[PDB]
Formats: structure tokens, C-alpha cells, sequence
């Protein structure tokens, strides 16, 4: 009642709507958010049978922003920042949410920490012998950027034959899904594949032939360290990286059409301290400058009408199992326990 | 103990202070006087005044700690009530609207009962009998029983026969078990019960 | 890896405050410590040490 | 080089040279001529814009300094 | 700027606590300049900071201000209890006071780590004793 | 007249790496780097090599000054613990007590 709002459209969201929660339907929610969604709020999602995303100043502001872009100008960047578990991502994802429902295409990087972290198999890249290739990680967004933009991936052609080996190729014209379904199916090519992908959506947004969000959560893993080591044990760069070479080409603002909203992330970071989290703080010295300029977006804790309308969808749906939670001393504690940050209200409902 | 004999153990008990002083008896009166002139000893840094707070949860999140390890067993503790919740939420989902009402899906009113029905009601106590050791039967006092419902639950879920399975996911599975008064920590409770039961003729060697 | 300037600042000080401006291997380090003590069985603790 | 220096200096930089390019790009956007660089990076807005980038550069980064620089790139890049 | 506070001192094992209780607040603790949420990722930690105000009904009516150092986090934790109650008291009734100090919250814990002693393993660990 | 063979034996070794120190490290230094030619420093190995063994400051000794022992002393004063203690127990050393806490 109080907690939900029946607009369901993220395009008709306003400041009435704060604290608010809006139902992502079955049908977005396997198209829109097949990756990306935090993983406590996936388990929220089955144990409720329905995504349900409180309206927020932070994803309110971008909305602002991405309703009066001017797509002859370059790509803005906006970058979400705050501490630790405050719903930047969530944040990113109710945008996201918007541009797929205005048929933008999204280029949704779930978590790039993913890339630089934790590699199984790692390839020498055929097509640049200094970089590396990462089949397994590189196969797996492929497939979940197939299932997102299903309905644009034929429309979109190549402009360009690209030779994936002796045998094989992709000549001029052939839709895109070609591309896609190369990369899906030989994970050898998968990363040359989500190369191609990334240069010819922005080679074509520029052109008008549709709209291009590049959401990457984590951003600050492009322009820092590595745990991947060489044959002889030696770090890797992350220039290096075929896979993270290309998406950074994507944060450039030399390209017209779309926008980029970014997130930080110092959850699954590398050689960041556990507080870390303000933009040159997370990004450091070569991150901040591939970044100017952008328009950082403060993610805080619940605001006191936030955490009223948090519990009381917890509350709506029996969540909170314990006899003293409704309760105003019980939420007072939560409240307390929480500070009023969302994560931490989260895990702590998880259990009372 | 640092604390010398006159110290005396912290109440923690919020509505115990805020009672009208009038619904005192004249006895429970005197008591509230004389503390005021006692030593406390510091209230330890488990229990607190939170509404929250349950002393069997604390109790078994401390007999499945290791080596002081408590913010380990804690996270354990709510992973399994969290389980437990979960499993609840989905198997009331899939009810029909008739055997919904039957769901319980608080999962303390769920931990509490599953150690209640794995309490014995009697124990064996060996008896040194003419150079021969009988399993007598002899009652438990509760404090035995609870700890023995919570040392066996314990003690099933760290087998070894559980493969790779994490403890949240055990616990929970052998707590709903034991709600429905099924698996291998009630069978332990009427193993024991019927050992009792068959050396109820030895229970005259017990001289208390 | 320093910088050109980064590195001929740096030996520049070390010929300001007399500490070793060659480039040299930790091995061969061991003669200025040779040289910058006394000799154990030199300290009076040692040659001195019973009444 | 850049990296010897430890204070941050704005003239020749990355912020100098990229803000740069988003102003031209947004000129050519609108099919104007107008390209003479000191006439770009020479309004007050530009140097509303370096204050806030040297600022974030040479003294300790806060929500209050990052606002600020907010302020000004919302200014350029005409985000309203 | 006219604010009424109260300071007090709180010792736990190795560490020692200085709080500023302000009269009137949000709930609002910063130790050692940051959020205490932020201090103390862990609950029982935060639990124990609750524990002084959830007690005497005065959550979130007061700001705190301390400093703690030596000791590990949860004798941290620990002495800002003690710290914060003992400041507390200022701001609450003579009733209120005696009734914090019968639930433990205002007295001193003593138990501290004892020396190991020569002979022996631990503070009271033996070594293996071998009858033949 | 020093309490044993043992000391003396040590006396004589202090005295005899005392005399050669300045030369053992000459030599060392040489043989101590990676610039030198190894012709050189082979030459030098053979030079300290052959230089007595009681100058080898190795071989020396902390006995107990009052005593003799090789084992058990304090190297504060040079005393043995059996030594040490009798003179901390009848108080004649300064500011020496029985630690208790
Ligand atoms: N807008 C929101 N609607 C509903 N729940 C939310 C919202 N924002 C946050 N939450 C809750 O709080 C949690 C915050 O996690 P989230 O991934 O959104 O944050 P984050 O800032 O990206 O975190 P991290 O610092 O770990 O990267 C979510 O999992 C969800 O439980
Ligand atoms: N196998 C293969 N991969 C390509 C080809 N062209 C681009 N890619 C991939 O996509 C990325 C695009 O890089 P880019 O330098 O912009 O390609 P270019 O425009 O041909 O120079 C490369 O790093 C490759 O991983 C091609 O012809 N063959
Ligand atoms: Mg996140
Ligand atoms: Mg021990």
C-alpha cells in the first residue's frame, strides 16, 4: 500500500514516487536483468516471487539526465558512488530498467571486477599476440547480451568483414547476431567477438540507428590491478586484457547516440581497503582521468522515509518472521543495527 | 575470577526496572533496595536489553563456535535461520491455499520446537556395580536435557558423512527434520528412550 | 622503474649526503658495511671481555 | 614528466586536453566554427571547472569536493 | 554553539574510550571520525553500542563523539560502551543511573589477560604431565 | 691463573683475533663484492684461509668471567646464570630484583 507504487513504467517515475517500490515484471525481468542483479536481491526475488525496486533520488536524478540527453552531443558519463551496499547497483539497474523500455540498446557489463579477477583460461590473443583473451568470462556476457537485445541484433549489420580463422568469416552486411553467435558457439572467438560487438555499437550509434546505454557496474576494475598472473607468474596489466582493452574504449566520450552510467563497486575490488569508496579514491590516478569529465551521482543510506517504506515492504510480504520486528521498538533497532544502510537492513531482515 | 564474591551477576531486563513500584510485593520491594548498596559485575558482551535477543540461539551459537571464532559460528547461526526461512517461504508458496495454514515459517518458533522434541526424557547414568558397569536409568534434570538436544544436533551435523554439504545447509535440513519429529537426532532421543526402558529393572541401583 | 629525472635526483643526493652513487648489487654492499663498523673481535665488549 | 611532479598542475593535463575535445565535439555538434582554443577554455565556467579538478587533485578528496566538481562538468557538458 | 555534552572514559582490556554524549541528537555515533557502522562491520560490535541507549529507551535521541584506541574491535566495542553509558548518565534520572548499574553497564569489566608462567604452557595450560 | 684451560684457550683466541682483525677484514672486503676479478678473490680466499685459527673470531668463546662456563650467561655481565644469581640474590647488584607480577 504505502511501500508500492502501482507505476510500473520506469519512465513515469517522479519525486512522488520516492520510496515507493515498482514491480519489475516476469517478462523484464528475464529479458532486461538476465546478469546484473545483486545477488541478495535475486534471492529476494524467488523467496517473494516478485522483483520489486524502491524509487530512489539517486536513480531519479539519472532518469533526469537520460530523459533530456542530447544525443548529438557526446556521451555523458555519470558515475554512481557511496558506501559500501547503499544500491548503487540497484540504482544502475532501475535505469537500465528505463533505457531498455525505450528501446535503447544496453551494453550491460554485470561486474567487470569479474574480468581481472579469477580467470581459468587465459589465451594468448590470436589477433594481437601481447594481449590476452579470456574465452570462458567473454562467452558468458555474450550470451546474456543476446538474450537482452534479442529484437535489435538482426536489425544491426556489420559494416566490415571480420576473419575469425582460415575457414570462417564474417562478411560485410551479415546482421550482427552473426557476430554474436560466432563468439557464443567457438569460445575461442568469444573474445574477439565482444570486441567486434563494442566496435560496431558505437561505430553505428554515432550513426543514428539507435540509441546505446553503456552500463558498467564496477567500473573501477578497468584502470587498476589484476590477481591474473603470466606462465612465469608475473602480474598482468589490465591493458593487457583483450577483453578490458575494448571496454574501455567504451568510457570514451568520441562517441555520439547513447549515454554511460557507471557504477563503483569496492565490493570484489582488488587492492582497495574495505572504506574506499569516494570516485578518485576507487578509480586512482589513471581511472579518474579516463573518466573526466563525468557527473558523479551520491548513493547514502535510507533516508528516514526510505527505511519506513523498506520495512514495510518486508512487512508486506511476512518477511520479518519475528514477533517484535512490527514493532516500534524493533524497528528502532534495525534502524540502529543498520544505520539505515540498505545492505545491511537486507541482511539482517534475512534472518529475523 | 577477577571479580571477588561480593560482585553480583547484571539483571538485563528492561520491563523488570520499568515495573510499577506499587505491584511490588513487600518482599520483591526489600530485594530492589538491597541491590542498591551491591557490587554488579559488568554485563559480558553477548546479552544486551535487545528485543532481538534469544538465550537458546546464543547458547547454540556458542556450542558450534571453534576456538573463539564467534563472528564464524554467529554468521553460521543466521545462514541456518535464514535457510530455514527460506525453505519455509518456498514450500508455503507451492501449498495449497488449505495446507498454507498448517506453515510455519518463523523460523525461531521452527529452532525452538525442533530442539524440543529431540530432548530425552530420561538418561543412563553407569553404575559401578559389583565390578560391572550398568546403564541405569535415571531422570535428567532440564538443564541436561537441552544441552543434550543441542550437543546431538551439533554433533549429527558435523558427521563426517555429509559430503561437501555447508553447515547453514545441514543445520537447516536437520532442524526442519526434527520439527516434523523425524530424522537421525530424534531417532538418537528414542534410541536412548528405549535403552532406558529396557533396563528399567536396574533402576534401583540409582540411590538418589 | 624510476624516471630519468627520478633517478638522477636520487643519485644526486646520495653524492650530496656521501652514500654509494654507483650502481651496486646488494653483494657488493657489504664492503661499505665492512668498512662503516668496527671488526667484532676490534670492539672492546670482545677483545676486553674477561678481567 | 607528469608523474616526477607532486602537485597537480591543470595546463597540459588529461582534464586540460579532454574537456578540451567535449567542447570542440559539442561545437561541431552544433555546426559551429567557433574552434579558436582560447576562446573555449578561456570563459569562467572552464575555470570554475579547473578549480574543482586541481582542488580534487592536491587536497584531500570529500563529498564536498566531489559535489563541487559535480556542479561544474554539469555546467559544461550543459546537463540540467 | 551552546550544545549541551557530557564526556566520560571506558576501559576494556587493552583499550581505552573517551565519549562526548550530546543531549540532544539523531542516533548518530562517529568513532574516531567515522560512522560506527563503518568501524564496526560486525554486529555483536554494534549490538554492544546499542545496548546503553536501547536500555534506558533512547535510541536516537542522542550524538556521540569517541575516540578509542588499543585492544582489538570488540574490546573497542567494549569500552565505547562503557564510555557512552558513563556519559550517558548525565542525561537521564538518578532512578535511571541506578538501574544502569544494576544491569552492568556503568561498572569497569576486570577480567584481562593473565601472564603465562615458567613451567607451565599457558596462563593455566600445564605441560603434559608423563606418570612413567 | 684464569679459572681454567677452557678460558685460557679463550683468552688466547680473543687476543689472537684482536691482532689480526684489521687484516681479516682487509682481506674479506676483497672477496666480499661481485666487482672484483675472481682471479683476485680466488687469491684472497687462499690468503684468509691460511691465516691461524685462532684469529677466526668464530672460535671465540662468552664463558663466565668468574667461572668458566660455556653455557648460561648473561651477556650484560658476563656472568653465568649460577654466578649471575648469586650476587642478584644477596643484593649486590644494582637495581636487580625478583620479578613478580
Ligand atoms: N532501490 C532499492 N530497492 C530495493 N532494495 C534495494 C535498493 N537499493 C538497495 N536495496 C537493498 O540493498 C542491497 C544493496 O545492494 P546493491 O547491490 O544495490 O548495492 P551496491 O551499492 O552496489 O553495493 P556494493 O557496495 O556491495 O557494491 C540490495 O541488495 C537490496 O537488498
Ligand atoms: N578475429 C578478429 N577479431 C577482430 C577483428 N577486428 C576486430 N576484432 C576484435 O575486436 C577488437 C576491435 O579492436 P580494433 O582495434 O578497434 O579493431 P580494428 O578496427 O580492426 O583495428 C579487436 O581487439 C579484436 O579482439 C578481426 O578482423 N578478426
Ligand atoms: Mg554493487
Ligand atoms: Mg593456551
Amino acid at each position: 500500500a504505502i511501500s508500492r507504487t502501482n507505476e510500473n513504467d520506469p519512465a513515469k517515475h517522479g519525486d512522488q514516487h520516492e520510496g515507493q517500490h515498482y514491480n519489475i515484471s516476469p517478462q523484464d525481468l528475464e529479458t532486461v536483468f538476465p546478469h546484473g542483479l545483486p545477488p541478495r536481491f535475486v534471492m529476494q526475488v524467488k523467496t517473494f516471487s516478485e522483483a520489486c525496486l524502491m524509487v530512489r533520488k539517486p536513480a531519479l536524478e539519472l532518469l533526469h539526465y537520460l530523459k533530456n540527453t542530447s544525443f548529438a552531443y557526446p556521451a555523458i558519463r555519470y558515475l554512481l558512488y557511496g558506501e559500501k551496499g547503499t544500491g548503487k547497483t540497484l540504482s544502475l539497474c532501475h535505469v537500465i530498467h528505463f533505457c531498455a523500455k525505450q528501446d535503447w540498446l544496453i551494453l550491460h557489463i554485470p561486474d567487470a571486477h569479474l574480468w581481472v579477477k579469477n580467470c581459468r583460461d587465459l589465451l594468448q590473443s590470436s589477433y594481437n599476440k601481447q594481449r590476452f583473451d579470456q574465452p570462458l568470462e567473454a562467452s558468458t556476457w555474450l550470451k546474456n547480451f543476446k538474450t537482452t537485445n534479442e529484437r535489435f541484433l538482426n536489425q544491426i549489420k556489420v559494416q566490415e568483414k571480420y576473419v575469425w580463422n582460415k575457414r570462417e568469416s564474417t562478411e560485410k552486411g551479415s546482421p550482427l547476431g552473426e557476430v554474436v553467435e560466432q563468439g557464443i558457439t567457438r569460445v575461442r572467438n568469444a573474445t574477439d567477438a565482444v570486441g567486434i560487438v563494442l566496435k560496431e555499437l558505437k561505430r553505428q550509434s554515432s550513426l543514428g540507428m539507435f540509441h546505446l546505454l553503456v552500463a558498467v557496474d564496477g567500473i573501477n576494475a578497468l584502470w587498476g590491478r589484476t590477481t591474473l598472473k603470466r606462465e612465469d607468474k608475473s602480474p598482468i596489466a589490465p591493458e593487457e586484457l583483450a577483453l578490458v582493452h575494448n571496454l574501455r574504449k567504451m568510457m570514451k566520450n568520441d562517441w555520439h547516440g547513447g549515454a554511460i552510467v557507471s557504477a563503483l563497486s569496492q565490493t570484489g575490488s582488488l587492492f582497495k581497503p574495505r572504506k574506499a569508496y569516494l570516485p578518485q579514491e576507487l578509480l586512482g590516478k589513471e581511472g579518474f582521468d579516463a573518466l573526466d569529465p563525468f557527473i558523479p551521482i551520491l548513493v547514502s543510506n535510507y533516508n528516514p522515509k526510505e527505511f519506513e517504506s523498506c520495512i514495510q515492504y518486508y512487512l508486506e510480504n511476512n518477511w520479518l518472521q519475528h514477533e517484535k520486528a512490527p514493532t516500534e521498538e524493533g524497528k528502532k533497532e534495525l534502524l540502529f543495527l543498520s544505520n539505515a544502510n540498505p545492505s545491511l537492513l537486507e541482511r539482517h531482515c534475512a534472518y529475523l | 575470577s577477577r571479580y571477588s564474591p561480593e560482585f553480583k551477576d547484571p539483571l538485563i531486563d528492561k520491563e523488570y526496572y520499568r515495573k510499577p513500584v506499587e505491584e511490588l510485593t513487600e518482599e520483591e520491594k526489600y530485594v530492589r533496595e538491597l541491590k542498591k548498596t551491591q557490587l554488579i559485575k559488568a554485563a559480558p558482551a553477548g546479552k544486551t536489553s535487545s528485543v532481538f535477543e534469544d538465550p537458546v540461539i546464543s547458547k547454540f551459537t556458542n556450542m558450534m563456535m571453534i576456538g573463539g571464532n564467534k563472528v564464524l559460528a554467529r554468521s553460521l547461526m543466521i545462514q541456518t535461520l535464514e535457510a530455514v526461512k527460506r525453505k519455509q517461504f518456498e514450500k508455503y508458496h507451492a501449498a495449497s491455499a488449505e495446507e498454507q495454514a498448517t506453515i510455519e515459517r518463523n523460523p525461531y518458533t521452527i529452532f525452538h520446537q525442533a530442539l524440543k522434541n529431540c530432548e530425552p526424557m530420561i538418561g543412563l547414568v553407569p553404575i559401578l556395580k559389583g565390578g560391572r558397569f550398568y546403564q541405569v536409568p535415571v531422570p535428567l534434570p532440564d538443564r541436561r536435557r537441552r544441552f543434550l538436544a543441542m550437543k546431538w544436533m551439533i554433533t549429527e551435523c558435523r558427521d563426517k558423512k555429509h559430503q561437501r554439504t555447508l553447515m547453514p545447509e545441514k543445520l537447516s535440513h536437520k532442524l526442519l527434520e526434527a520439527f516434523h519429529n523425524q530424522g537421525p537426532v530424534i531417532k538418537r532421543k528414542h534410541d536412548l528412550h528405549k535403552m532406558a526402558e529396557a533396563n528399567r529393572a536396574l533402576a534401583h541401583y540409582r540411590w538418589w | 622503474s624510476l624516471s630519468e629525472y627520478a633517478f638522477r635526483m636520487s643519485r644526486l643526493s646520495a653524492r650530496l649526503f656521501g652514500e654509494v652513487t654507483r650502481p651496486t648489487n646488494s653483494k657488493s654492499m657489504k664492503v661499505v658495511k665492512l668498512f662503516s663498523e668496527l671488526p667484532l673481535a676490534k670492539k672492546k665488549e670482545t677483545y676486553d671481555w674477561y678481567p | 614528466t607528469e608523474a616526477d611532479m607532486e602537485e597537480y598542475i591543470w595546463e597540459n593535463s588529461s582534464s586540460e586536453r579532454n574537456i578540451l575535445e567535449t567542447l570542440l565535439q559539442m561545437k561541431a555538434a552544433e555546426k559551429n566554427m567557433e574552434i579558436n582554443k582560447e576562446e573555449l577554455l578561456g570563459t569562467k565556467e572552464i575555470e570554475e571547472y579547473k578549480k574543482s579538478v586541481v582542488s580534487l587533485k592536491n587536497e584531500e578528496e570529500n563529498e564536498n569536493s566531489i559535489s563541487q566538481y559535480k556542479e561544474s562538468v554539469k555546467r559544461l557538458l550543459n546537463v540540467t | 554553539q551552546g550544545m549541551a555534552f557530557s564526556k566520560s572514559e571506558g576501559k576494556r582490556k587493552t583499550a581505552k574510550a573517551e565519549a562526548i554524549v550530546y543531549k540532544h541528537g539523531s542516533g548518530r555515533i562517529k568513532v574516531n571520525g567515522i560512522d560506527y557502522q563503518l568501524y564496526f562491520p560486525i554486529t555483536q560490535d554494534r549490538e554492544q553500542l546499542m545496548f546503553p541507549f536501547h536500555f534506558v529507551d533512547r535510541l536516537g535521541k542522542h550524538d556521540v563523539t569517541c575516540t578509542v584506541s588499543g585492544g582489538g574491535r570488540s574490546a573497542q566495542a567494549g569500552a565505547i560502551r562503557l564510555a557512552m553509558a558513563k556519559a550517558l548518565c548525565s542525561f537521564v534520572t538518578e532512578d535511571e543511573v541506578e538501574w544502569m548499574r544494576q544491569a552492568g553497564l556503568l561498572t569497569t569489566d576486570p577480567r584481562v589477560r593473565e601472564r603465562k608462567k615458567p613451567g607451565q604452557e599457558g596462563a593455566r595450560r600445564k605441560f603434559t604431565w608423563k606418570k612413567r | 691463573h684464569y679459572v681454567d684451560w677452557r678460558m685460557w684457550r679463550d683468552v688466547k683466541r680473543r687476543k689472537m683475533a684482536y691482532e689480526y682483525a684489521d687484516e681479516r677484514l682487509r682481506i674479506n672486503s676483497l672477496r666480499k663484492n661481485t666487482i672484483l676479478p675472481k682471479i683476485l678473490q680466488d687469491v684472497a680466499d687462499e690468503e684468509i684461509a691460511a691465516l691461524p685459527r685462532d684469529s677466526c673470531p668464530v672460535r671465540i668463546r662468552n664463558r663466565c668471567v668468574m667461572t668458566s662456563r660455556p653455557r648460561g650467561v648473561k651477556r650484560r655481565w658476563r656472568l653465568s646464570r649460577i654466578v649471575f644469581r648469586h650476587l642478584a640474590d644477596h643484593g649486590q647488584l644494582s637495581g636487580i630484583q625478583r620479578a613478580t607480577w
